[PDB]
RNA sequence: GCUGAGAAGCAAAAGGAGGAAUCCGCCCGAGGAGGGGCUCGCGUCUGAUUAGCUAGUUGGUGAGGUAAUAGCUUACCAAGGCGAUGAUCAGUAGCUGGUCCGAGAGGAUGAUCAGCCACACUGGGACUGAGACACGGCCCAGACUCCUACGGGAGGCAGCAGUGGGGAAUUUUCCGCAAUGGGCGAAAGCCUGACGGAGCAAUGCCGCGUGGAGGCAGAAGGCCCACGGGUCGUGAACUUCUUUUCCCGGAGAAGAAGCAAUGACGGUAUCCGGGGAAUAAGCAUCGGCUAACUCUGUGCCAGCAGCCGCGGUAAGACAGAGGAUGCAAGCGUUAUCCGGAAUGAUUGGGCGUAAAGCGUCUGUAGGUGGCUUUUUAAGUCCGCCGUCAAAUCCCAGGGCUCAACCCUGGACAG
């Protein structure tokens, strides 16, 4: 699905959400009751890391255990290559990019098909990236600037050293795999690799 | 004397130092001989000594120490047997295991002669698992 | 005898061809001693293993018909 | 293959002997080695074998039902 | 049981995961066929009137399945469909009987967790 | 060529097409490939509240017989042969590459995919051919259904579709030989319910959408409130952007094989244009495990429940509302299997008192066994070689817009 829902919910109760479904902060008029006290168990704490991720890149669970999967099946840090592969997802590099405020903004901008990939056209949001890519617009899109308008509200923060953002020919490209440090969300990717422990 | 010669050694061992006595009196065979040899050049022991009492060669063996503690001996020395009688274990240069990582051997009986996992890693070579210590 | 044949190895849709050397009773989809070559007919390459095609057809292992217009696209034809 | 050395048992039949083979096999779950015996019918036109003499086994044309071998002689390198 | 004679012999097997309904006995589900449906009471901590329906089966046995949810349509010589899941409370009653399948209606009125007992939505 | 020691004898043929050329054939040999027929080592479920079994039985010869060895068969002789490491009997079961689980050892299992076996209404026979004791062959018996003009006939869906029954439950009386693979033919072609497609079903695995961005913090309302308010809630309403999908039109494949032609799928896939947020979110749970909680009604009643247990007036456990949680075109319950379970234990348990040491002793089979020296290498280890089909799993590439899936190559184990 997309959970197309109510969001600062999910940003008061995970903690914010970074850049996902926001860049204002949450509770503008709010929060003015609902004493946590500080009772919270511990399987509640690695269940608000996994929607802490699964909100923050808009999966659907089930394929985050297939992330999972793929991560254990890889070599090497698991907690660091499950945030490889879920960094390298196509609608993360648009937002990334600020080629859209938001990810479900880049999630539909890439369901309509606007998104040209090496001058291929890529249908599909969980579209894994490669390095040395090219990502490009549409050619109905030097004529639908609305990508424009989100590189104007955009570049507060720069970008990544995957990326290469070329200001009118609008091609973003990625050197290579990100680093964690790299990656943008901060959360203990051992924290959720434990919890998928049990499967 | 029993039915092992081989618990015979280890087990005086390891009821010698629970009992933090640092001196073993056992019969010196040629296995007894040869794991002895690669023992004390290990540095888990201090000295092996043949002698003979009425004629019949005996190894006493000085276990490690350290000085005045709660026990004189920190690390509790922990000897093992694998190939139990009337249960052989066998193992090919792949099986071979690193004890802890290394921190442990794993005297064996080649072609050779009985080695450790340093002298029947480099080898290729494989064999009966004696025992292993760690 | 064996009879040089395709056999469909693919999806729904996809025709992706292995050249196999399979006794000719079997179904089409069967074992082989040796499946010696490769046929995909919608755009990719032939892998053929020349010397075991002569081996077969040394032998005298008679293709089908469009195995034999496969070898007859190369050069394998060879009478020694 | 190999042949199969083994003990005769009971000669007590013209050209055919009885023959215990005892074949040591590890046990599938538990890692011992247990031995199993089998004994078979062996042929000899010569039946130059008595009881508790042990002879080697070599496949051949089947002579009977069970007799399917016949024995000549083991090498003997001690 | 040393590795040597009394284990090359056998230790001893485990039987099964022993069947928790002892009809049923293809799988899950099977078509009842009702003969009693009186109430019986549990035991003794508890106090309610639980009404089961003794019901013959297509199976080949007869057992005394629960019915569950508030009302119940259950006459004599109707047609229900059981399923397995023990009721604590009473001694005997191994089953239950599925509502809102065949001649066994949902519950009424009922808005909150509707799946298991047959009711299709409101509103 | 065969029989036989030799002597000796014995055994075959088919023509057709073409003007010819020649080609397809035929008969007798000799090899090879592939396919079969046999034999053997090892592996191949439980039960001792089944302990003896076996007399063509196990051998030997002679006579026969088989494509071939053979108690395959027969006459006579010998008394063998199997078995407490489970014979015989009884019960269960197609088997294996594999599937699923497990950290691992291994546990359970054998659908689709693939190899071998067996059966073809229930039994039993033989015939021809290279090859059957033959699913859609023949003959007989038995049971059953149809036809009959009453004497007789005909039949085998465990082929594909389909009907009826049984069942909780499993589809269309479809299109096509275009490919692929068969069979026949010199070719032309013909026939293929194999196979290639299509239809229905969330049956499963994967991908995608139900909007994106802003939204005065002002109103209408539900629920709760120390009546201050809080929370539904940026949620909606509302303003713009977009069209995956949806509708309305155009174009339009490869798949098909170098002589051309040759497409069931199908005007399908895909692309282009024109409107339009439009056509699209549910289901469990909220006493602990176990994330999510208060209020109203009920008053050991109705009921819930996986285990513990809640329910006799203010229930965080029943029923309803609000809210929340987890999932998502799925969500739950049940059944079966493994895990957890070290709760059958080799890795990995125990036996003073918790379940458990025979009342003690002799000893057979069997199991384990002192030291030195020497020999063979059966075990053990190392090298090389063969094989364990293909598909699966693992690694790395490649293709479908990605994934699922498909494909190419490689290999440790063992």
């Amino acid at each position: 699905s997309r959970y197309r829902g109510p969001r600062f919910k999910k940003i008061r109760r995970l903690g914010a959400l970074p850049g996902l479904t926001n860049k204002r902060p949450r509770a503008g008029s709010d929060l003015r009751n609902q004493s946590r006290s500080g009772k919270r168990s511990q399987y509640r704490i690695r269940l608000e890391e996994k929607q802490k991720l699964r909100f923050h890149y808009g999966i659907t669970e089930r394929q985050l255990l297939k992330y999972v999967r793929i991560a254990r099946k890889a070599k090497g840090s698991t907690g660091q290559v499950l945030l490889q592969l879920l960094e390298m997802r196509l609608d993360n590099i648009l937002f990334r990019l600020g080629m859209a405020p938001t990810i479900p903004g880049a999630r539909q901008l890439v369901n309509h098909r606007h998104i040209l990939v090496n001058g291929r056209i890529v249908d599909i949001p969980s579209y894994r990236c490669k390095p040395q890519d090219t990502i490009m617009a549409r050619d109905e899109q030097k004529s639908i600037a609305l990508i424009q308008n989100s590189l104007d509200l955009s570049p507060r923060e720069e970008l990544p050293k995957h990326l290469t953002l070329n200001p009118f020919p609008y091609k973003g490209l990625v050197n290579q795999i990100i680093d964690s440090k790299w990656v943008g969300l901060k959360i203990n990717e051992l924290l959720v690799v434990e919890y998928y422990s049990r499967q | 004397m029993g039915k092992d010669t081989i618990a015979d050694i280890i087990t005086c061992i390891r009821n010698a130092d629970m009992n933090r006595k640092g001196t073993v009196r056992i019969v010196s065979t040629n296995i007894t001989e040869n794991i002895v040899k690669i023992l004390l050049r290990e540095g888990f022991i201090e000295n092996a000594r043949k002698h003979q009492e009425r004629n019949k060669y005996f190894l006493v063996l000085t276990l490690r120490h350290r000085r005045n503690k709660k026990g004189p001996y920190l690390n509790t020395f922990h000897l093992k047997r694998v190939s139990r009688p009337g249960l052989r274990i066998y193992s090919n240069y792949q099986r071979i295991p690193r004890i802890l990582g290394g921190m442990g051997i794993a005297i064996l009986s080649t072609s050779r002669g009985i080695m450790t996992d340093r002298e029947a890693r480099l080898e290729g070579i494989g064999g009966e698992i004696l025992c292993y210590i760690w | 005898m064996v009879k040089l044949r395709l056999k469909r190895c693919g999806r729904k849709q996809r025709a992706v061809y292995r050249i196999v050397a399979i006794d000719v009773r079997s179904r089409r989809e069967g074992r082989d001693l040796q499946k010696v070559g490769f046929y995909d007919p919608i755009k990719s390459q032939t892998y053929l293993n020349v010397p075991a095609i002569l081996d077969f057809l040394e032998k005298g292992a008679q293709p089908t018909e469009t195995v034999y217009d496969i070898l007859k696209r190369a050069e394998v034809f060879k009478e020694f | 293959m190999r042949s199969m050395q083994g003990k005769v048992i009971c000669a007590t039949n013209d050209k055919t002997v009885n023959v215990e083979v005892v074949r040591l096999a590890p046990h599938p779950k538990y890692k011992r080695r247990v031995r199993k015996k089998k004994k078979y019918q062996a042929h000899d036109p010569d039946n130059q074998f008595k009881v508790g003499d042990w002879v080697q086994l070599d496949k051949c044309r089947p002579i009977s039902k069970t007799k399917t071998f016949l024995a000549v002689a083991p090498e003997g390198r001690q | 049981m040393p590795t040597i004679k009394q284990l090359i012999r056998n230790t001893r097997q485990p039987i099964r995961n022993v069947t928790k309904s002892p009809a049923l006995r293809g799988c899950p589900q099977r078509r009842g066929t009702c003969t009693r449906v009186y109430t019986i009471t549990p035991k003794k901590p508890n106090s309610a009137l639980r009404k089961v329906a003794r019901v013959r089966l297509t199976s080949g046995f007869e057992i005394t399945a629960y019915i569950p949810g508030i009302g119940h349509n259950l006459q004599e010589h109707s047609v229900v469909l059981v399923r397995g899941g023990r009721v604590k409370d009473l001694p005997g009653v191994r089953y239950h009987i599925v509502r809102g399948t065949l001649d066994a209606v949902g519950v009424k009125d009922r808005q909150q967790g509707r799946s298991k007992y047959g009711v299709k939505k409101p509103k």
